[PDB]
């Protein structure tokens, strides 16, 4: 405890995210609505929009 | 105002043992990177030592204006080199006032 | 748990002691790095071994 500020212990947690084309298993909370076809709509399929 | 210049020449420099000497966070370099200081090599190394306030640390930089930069210690606009600063409360401060 | 001077080594494309010999992050790394001080829990006057 008598050491300087640059020699203090630091707890490190590193989160690495797999940004791949596998089916999605873990992500954030968004409510899913009904799917409508043959209409010009805005879609959100597993994160990417259009 | 009366900072010390030390000339370093004719030796082999190890820049990985600097972290064990002083407890600093950032090895803030400008013209080079801290992780590439051991492969390439230079002609001469010059070290300037002074003790300033915590609000004045950001003025040790090229193209800066303030009090220390324009009147006490000026860095050039084409400055290659590296700046090391760390807190010194436990050694350079007194309850009666450090004058 | 690492020391405070080598927190900057936990980054893509770094060279040092933790990055070269202990824990290396890839060049195309994506994600977040979280680090906080742990002086209250991971420090002892006798010396941690
Ligand atoms: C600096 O010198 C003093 C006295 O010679 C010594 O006690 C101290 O450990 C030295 N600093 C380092 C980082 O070795």
């Amino acid at each position: 405890p008598t050491y300087g500020v640059g020699h203090q212990p630091y707890r490190v947690v590193v989160l690495s995210f797999e940004l791949l084309h596998a089916p999605a298993t873990v992500c954030g909370p968004k409510k899913s609505t009904n799917l409508v076809k043959n209409k010009c709509v805005n879609f959100n399929f597993n994160g990417l929009t259009g | 105002y009366a900072w010390n210049r030390k000339r370093i020449s004719n030796c082999v420099a190890d820049y990985s043992v600097i972290y064990n000497f002083a407890p600093f966070f950032a090895f803030k370099c400008y013209g080079v990177s801290p992780t590439k200081l051991n492969d390439l090599c230079f002609t001469n190394v010059y070290a300037d030592s002074f003790v300033i306030r915590g609000n004045e640390v950001s003025q040790i930089a090229p193209g800066q204006t303030g009090n220390i930069a324009d009147y006490n210690y000026k860095l050039p606009d084409d400055f290659t080199g590296c700046v090391i600063a760390w807190n010194s409360n436990k050694l350079d401060s007194k309850p009666s006032g450090n004058y």
